[PDB]
């Protein structure tokens, strides 16, 4: 079981390693693009790119399990504990609107592409069909892919030291003293 | 010239110790008021006590949260404060001590009640010793202080006045001002203290604010036992550019013994003299002048140098001749008043100091119940019994 | 010159890594990413020294925003949404909601530490934590008793119909909330501090009495063991605040050993010649003869350091007799003839090439000379100070006064202060000053300013050990023997130097070190020159 | 001479500390009759809850549902598997097949139904980077709590005299500042002549404390990167371009060289000199002619 990232990806996730650790950002939640957007971008570019030989049933099968494994695996293996609080308040937020909160509409792909880098330890540590493992990985370098050729109207590098939309917020000092103290 | 002075003095002051085998001490304002007396400077001074803050009127820079945690401060049932202990940075490095709610309050009732005499005209120079914290934020306690009483002080004085200067001239400059006063054109923030493996760690050269706030807040980094001369070189000529280009209206000055010989986190070697007379030519400009207290870690040199300060502003020569009062066994061997100074290493070169000069002048040729608000009350308080 | 400009930088900056940084910088700037500002803050620190090469950049480029510094980012406007009822409009726009600062940002999550200090300090330091916190407890309990005696007086005149009933709010009437809790927090039981005060709130006038009797006695017994411990605690005071005031002096005791050594002397002289002769590669190929000049303006202080000397003649033990009488008289004789004294009260240009153990004998000496003259520049507002010290009567009375030294005869009032001191100085090397005592009195004499001579003994015990290797060694007795043959106090140079260079490179070898040691009769100027090595390529 | 023996009273001992005084005097009869400090979710430390059962502790962020201390549940805590293991799907009902016919409930969703069935049998954490992105990139070293640490972070003496600064070990020779062509050791008779020098973590560059705006050495944080390699984060207004560099990687197949062109060959930086991400081998020569392109084709702009 072996799964690729290219380079410019895991640049990424370093990235981001380096902002919630050491540089002290956080993901910007209201965001202009959510992952819901990014999974239908997907489906209809692939849908209208190639033909239709019957592929579109278990793209589509492939997107609502995403969809649903994003909705439950948010906070169990990813969410550092610096957003741990941003998650809580998310949910109070939501809470006393009388509204069920969803990852899916406020989210970023980041966290999406951190889940794509964890997978191989959820699907090592899972007894699956070989079949259904290769198909799951066809689909995710498939999605790589698609993140490869729009990669760069998708992570736009921007510091949110001088900009209002960096899809990144900044650290504050009672938000250090309650997340690391 | 002759100045009137108003002296803030609270009985209730150093009525509340923080801990035992601890740095900060409000202590000190007690001895200091008793050397006041002692001297025989209230014939020529005129002195009134301000009185306690309430919740609203702490309102105008930190949030409610926070007035609210400084009201319900107990150490008692500290087990279960944990969420907003540490949000506001209080307990982990800044423990929790009795007494507290009154104490922020008659900082910020001195602090405001002195930036309310500067604004109506009564007196030439404001004295609260009482109250000089200038490290809080505005929702984080750090630097040991709780309320930052000089960011209301600034704004009470901007109610009257266009531009106001504040200045600070110890070692752990507060960074809380500088950060409150960041994007306003209108106040303008100096610093003196030293930068590299220090506390607060903030404060750089091409720190001097950003949009409005450009070039409008001042921080020059010093080293290890600067001596006095250098002190003067490092002081003099940056405050003579900085009253001839940005012209304020009043000075805040944040008096303290953090910037003596003798410090426990410290690393200056200014003696009384070398504390003193930079503030005799910041005050012979003739402005209206702050004067607040909130540094120092020993006791009995800021006790002499802040007496010094007041005999100074007194517009008379203090004698080196200690009266007897009930502090008198506090003092070294000698008696006397007089902070000798330390043979700290002078590293502070001066082509460093030339250097930075360059730099400060390329960055500054560009300037060219609220019922009870104003202030504008406080008790007589003209019976002490201090003199011993 | 854009043909040669990049050979002439590439031979500036020497080391190949700092080359490819160059190059990367240079194709940062040259690949539209960097601005003009950045590309001239970086040639700033690269090619600061180079003027000209500055200004032909500056001219070729054409040179004629916010700064955003490492500390204090932009916040977002989330945390901005704040109610905030007691901010009116100009609050707003005074002061911002988008800027915060932490200082475990500038540790980089490292923290961060505190200054060093010495053991005195620290119990200093926490004599003064318990000063503060005792008499903090005696002086709140005394304001307790005179708020507990005001309310009395005021219980004074009235009845039992209105003292049985004087319910009262939290403060006792005054303005201060929790002293008196704490107070009786500290003096009581914690859980029986709750019902205390719960029944003074509730019930004053019948508890109060019997509160003061017990606060007044603890403030009796209280003040009673502070007076009884002021005594030892300003005998301990006495002794450790000047050891508190010295920070150099405390570790002077091992740097005047580790820092005054040989190899840190030719060290210094060779990085002073390096730096002298890189600069000048810098800027012009003439290279000055001067450098580390030391200035005589006093002829009594060679009278000093003899009167050391001869006081520590009769004071070792492990010298036989007439080579300490050969050391004594070649080291009178040095001063004799170095700088043309011919006579001398306490006796009852010129060219000299030496080798190093002579070199670092006579930069020991020109040490010593130094840390007299800073005495000495400064003995004559400290003997007016000493003189007329005005004791406060107050402390008289109380005996308050620093006696420590003053049995036997340490203070320096009525007394010269530089005789004193020299007086001392014999009696260490005699070796029967108790050498704590010898440095408390330099210390309180002259507010701890002079740390130089406080290894006194030490280095004239390193001083009188070099001048013996002057005439054990055989090349050292040969160039003292032709120094003497040189020294003729005629009008002979600049046809003479040659010849001595010449043979004192001949007749000592490869791996000894030369020193040019030029001096001058008029107003006592000398000049020390670093010429190793250089005759013999 | 202090005498703690006889002068120590009575009333007070010692300070920063109590006695008996405070309880025994005290007469007022005016009233007239398994679990785990390591805390397995992040790696770090902090207020710790922890279950009967269990020996793994959690804060109160690190959980899937977030609980503050001020309205925390009263009764026993239970982890996620331990709601797994000693309850349902375990004890009663246990896991035969349920996998199988949760996959038929939940409309096959099988490629990913047995990631979501291992979701509840799996305790909340932070996240982690897996192990193989950490052997593409070898700057970047896990920390102490799981922190990133590049190649940018660190891993009498204290004032006084120190020439072992200005001294280096390896060749015994002079640390000649780049601004000034000095060392500026003084001397021991004149220590206000010495100036503190400091190396460089990268390319042992020596710098006086005078010439670049910076107050005293750093010794705690990140590592002391002198103004004179590529900056991390550059800025050009035009809304902007930062161009956090590449931060290296690995010398295995990864890293690729094509050396084609040398003249507008719009690499972006990111070169190295010789005598995907795509670099070129990039000399003198091509950066001189580059630069005399540029500012002969924009002096006029």
């Amino acid at each position: 079981i072996s799964l690729q990232i290219p380079i410019k990806l895991k640049s990424v996730l370093v990235d981001d390693w380096e902002y919630v650790t050491k540089d002290k950002k956080i993901c910007r939640l209201p965001a202009d693009v959510t992952v819901e957007m990014v999974l239908n971008k997907y489906e209809h570019e692939v849908s209208q790119e190639l033909e239709s030989p019957g592929s579109q049933s278990q793209l589509s099968e492939y997107c609502a399990g995403l969809k649903l494994y994003f909705d439950k695996c948010l906070g169990n293996m990813l969410l550092y504990r610096l957003e741990r609080l941003q998650y809580d308040e998310l949910l109070k937020k939501s809470s006393k609107d009388q509204k069920p909160l969803v990852p899916i509409r406020i989210y970023g792909a980041i966290h999406l592409l951190r889940l794509i880098s964890v997978l191989p330890e959820l699907i090592s540590s899972t007894t699956m069909d070989l079949q259904s493992c290769q198909l799951l990985i066809k689909q995710t370098e498939d999605f790589l892919v698609w993140l490869l050729m729009h990669v760069d109207e998708y992570f736009n590098d921007k510091d949110p030291n001088r900009s209002d939309d960096a899809l990144y917020v900044n650290t504050s000092s009672q938000y250090e003293g309650v997340a690391l103290g | 010239d002759k100045r009137r002075v108003a002296y803030f003095y609270d009985a209730d002051v150093g009525n509340y110790a923080y801990g035992a085998g601890h740095p900060m001490k409000p202590h000190r304002i007690r001895m200091a008021h008793s050397l006041i007396m002692n001297y025989g400077l209230y014939k020529k001074m005129e002195i009134y006590r301000a009185k306690p803050a309430t919740k609203q009127e702490m309102c105008q820079f930190h949030t409610d949260e926070y007035i609210d945690f400084l009201s319900r401060v107990t150490p008692d049932n500290l087990e279960m404060f944990k969420r907003e202990s540490v949000k506001f940075n209080v307990g982990d490095d800044c423990p929790v001590f009795d007494g507290l709610y009154e104490y922020c309050s008659i900082s910020g009732g001195g602090s405001m009640e002195g930036a309310a005499r500067l604004n109506r005209g009564k007196c030439d120079v404001a004295v609260n010793y009482a109250g000089g914290l200038h490290h809080a934020k505005k929702s984080e306690a750090s630097g040991f202080c709780y309320l930052n009483d000089i960011v209301l002080g600034i704004i009470e004085l901007l109610r009257y006045h266009p531009r106001v200067l504040y200045i600070d001239i110890d070692v752990h400059h507060g960074d809380g001002v500088e950060e409150a006063f960041y994007t306003t054109d209108r106040v303008m923030t100096c610093s003196f203290h030293k930068y590299g493996e220090f506390f607060p760690g903030t404060g750089e050269l091409r720190d001097i604010g950003v949009g409005a706030g450009k070039n409008y807040a001042v921080n020059v980094p010093l080293r290890d036992g600067i001596d006095d001369a250098t002190y003067r070189s490092v002081f003099e000529p940056v405050i003579k550019k900085i009253m001839e280009w940005y012209q304020p209206s009043a000075v805040v000055l944040q008096c303290g013994g953090d910037s003596l010989s003798g410090d426990r986190l410290g690393c200056f070697n200014l003696s009384m003299e070398g504390h003193a007379n930079c503030v005799n030519y910041v005050k012979s400009f003739g402005i209206p002048m702050m004067v607040v207290g909130g540094g120092g870690y020993t006791m009995r040199n800021v006790a002499r140098t802040w007496c010094f300060e007041t005999g100074l502003l007194n517009n008379v020569v203090l004698d080196k001749d200690l009266p007897y009062n009930e502090y008198y066994e506090y003092y070294g061997p000698d008696y006397k008043l007089s902070v000798r100074p330390s043979n700290m290493f002078n590293v502070n070169t001066p082509e460093y100091l030339d250097k930075v000069m360059t730099n400060i002048f390329a960055n500054l040729e560009n300037t060219k119940v609220e019922e009870d608000s104003a202030e504008a009350k406080d008790t007589k308080g003209g019976s002490q019994y201090a003199r011993d | 010159e854009e043909v040669t400009f990049f050979e002439k930088a590439k031979r500036y900056i020497g080391n190949k890594h700092l080359y490819t940084e160059f190059l990367k910088i240079l194709n940062l700037y040259s690949q539209d990413i960097l601005d003009l500002d950045d590309l001239v803050e970086k040639v700033d620190f690269y090619l600061g020294s180079n003027k000209e090469l500055f200004t032909w950049f500056k001219n070729f480029v054409g040179y004629q925003c916010e700064a955003f510094g490492p500390s204090y980012k932009r916040l977002p406007k989330s945390d901005t949404f704040m109610p905030c009822s007691g901010r009116d409009d100009m609050c707003w726009e005074v002061l911002n909601d988008e800027w915060v600062g932490h200082p475990v940002w500038a540790s980089e999550d490292s923290g961060f530490i505190a200054h060093r200090k010495n053991q005195y300090e620290e119990t200093l330091f926490k004599i003064e934590e318990e000063r503060h916190e005792y008499d903090f407890y005696i002086e709140s309990n005394l304001r307790t008793i005179q708020c507990l005696e005001t309310i009395v007086n005021k219980i004074e005149n009235m009845t039992e119909n209105e003292k049985a009933n004087f319910k009262l709010p939290p403060g006792l009437g005054h303005t201060s909330m929790t002293i008196y809790k704490k107070v009786i927090r500290k003096v009581y039981d914690k859980e029986r501090g709750f019902e205390i005060i719960d029944a003074l709130h509730e019930h004053p006038a019948v508890t109060a009495p019997v509160v003061l009797k017990r606060l007044k006695q603890k403030d009796e017994e209280w003040r009673r063991a502070q007076r009884e411990w002021n005594k030892v605690w300003r005998e301990l005071e006495q002794k450790v605040f000047f050891k508190s005031l010295d920070h150099l002096g405390l570790t002077f005791k091992q740097a005047d050993k580790k820092l005054l050594t040989t190899k840190q002397l030719i060290s210094e002289i060779s990085s002073i010649k390096v730096d002298q002769t890189n600069k000048k590669i810098h800027w012009l190929t003439p290279k000055p003869k001067s450098q580390l000049d030391f200035d005589f303006p006093d002829k009594n202080i060679f009278y000093d350091i003899l009167c050391l000397a001869d006081t520590f003649i009769t004071h070792t033990t492990a010298y036989s007799n007439p080579d300490k009488e050969r050391l004594k008289d070649l080291l009178k004789y040095f001063i004799s003839l170095f700088f043309s004294i011919s006579f001398e009260k306490i006796e009852e240009i010129f060219n000299l090439f030496a080798n190093t153990n002579i070199y670092i004998f006579f930069r020991h000496w020109t040490t010593i000379y130094e840390r007299l003259l800073e005495i000495k520049q400064m003995n004559e507002r400290v003997t007016k100070e000493i003189n007329t010290r005005s004791t406060v009567t107050f402390a008289k009375d109380l005996d308050l006064l620093s006696s420590q030294l003053s049995e036997m005869g340490l203070d320096f009032v009525g007394e010269d202060a530089y005789k004193q001191v020299l007086r001392l100085s014999r009696r260490l090397i005699n070796g029967d000053l108790e050498h704590q005592w010898f440095e408390e009195s330099l210390r309180q004499a002259y507010n701890n300013k002079a740390f130089k001579l406080y290894t006194i003994d030490k280095v004239t015990q390193s001083l009188v050990k070099h001048a013996h290797t002057l005439m054990t060694d055989a090349k050292t007795a040969e160039i003292m023997a032709l120094f003497v043959k040189d020294r003729n106090a005629s009008t002979t140079s600049a046809k003479d130097q040659i010849i001595y260079r010449l043979q004192v490179r001949s007749h000592m070898s490869n791996t000894e070190n030369m020193f040019r040691i030029e001096f001058d009769k008029r107003t006592l100027h000398v000049s020390i020159q670093y010429i190793a090595l250089d005759d013999l390529t | 001479k202090k005498r703690p023996k006889r002068l120590s009273s009575q009333n007070v001992n010692y300070d920063l500390k109590r006695r008996k005084i405070i309880t025994s005097e005290g007469i007022e009869r005016s009233f007239k009759n398994e679990n785990e400090d390591f805390c397995s979710a992040c790696n770090q430390s902090g207020s710790f809850l922890c279950c009967d059962t269990c020996p793994k502790s959690f804060h109160f962020l690190c959980l899937d549902p977030p609980i503050d201390p001020n309205n925390l549940p009263k009764g026993d805590w239970h982890c996620n598997e331990c709601k797994f293991k000693i309850f349902i799907n375990n004890s009663m009902a246990t896991l035969k097949k349920i996998e199988s016919n949760f996959i038929k409930q939940n409309n096959n969703v099988k490629i990913f139904a047995k990631l979501l069935f291992n979701i509840d049998s799996h305790n909340p954490k932070q996240f982690q980077l897996p192990n193989y992105i950490k052997e593409t990139f070898p700057a970047v070293k896990t920390g102490s709590r799981g922190q990133y640490s590049d190649e940018n972070d660190k891993i009498g003496q204290s004032d006084s005299y120190n020439p072992d600064t200005h001294i280096d070990s390896n060749s015994g020779k002079f640390l000649i500042c780049y601004k000034c062509n000095q060392t500026r050791l003084g001397s021991w008779s004149h220590p206000e002549n010495s100036r503190l020098i400091m190396t460089c973590d990268y390319c042992q560059t020596p710098w006086h404390l005078d010439c670049v705006p910076r107050a005293s050495f750093k010794n705690l944080g990140s590592k002391w990167k002198c103004p004179l390699h590529s900056p991390t984060k550059v800025y050009k207004k035009i809304n902007y371009k930062v161009w956090k560099k590449q931060r290296l990687i690995n010398k295995k197949n990864q890293l690729y060289y094509e050396p084609l062109q040398k003249i507008g060959y719009q690499n972006n930086g990111n070169i190295q000199i010789i005598p995907d991400f795509k670099i070129t081998q990039i000399d003198e020569n091509s950066i001189k002619y580059d630069f005399f392109d540029k500012i002969y084709k924009s002096k006029m702009v």
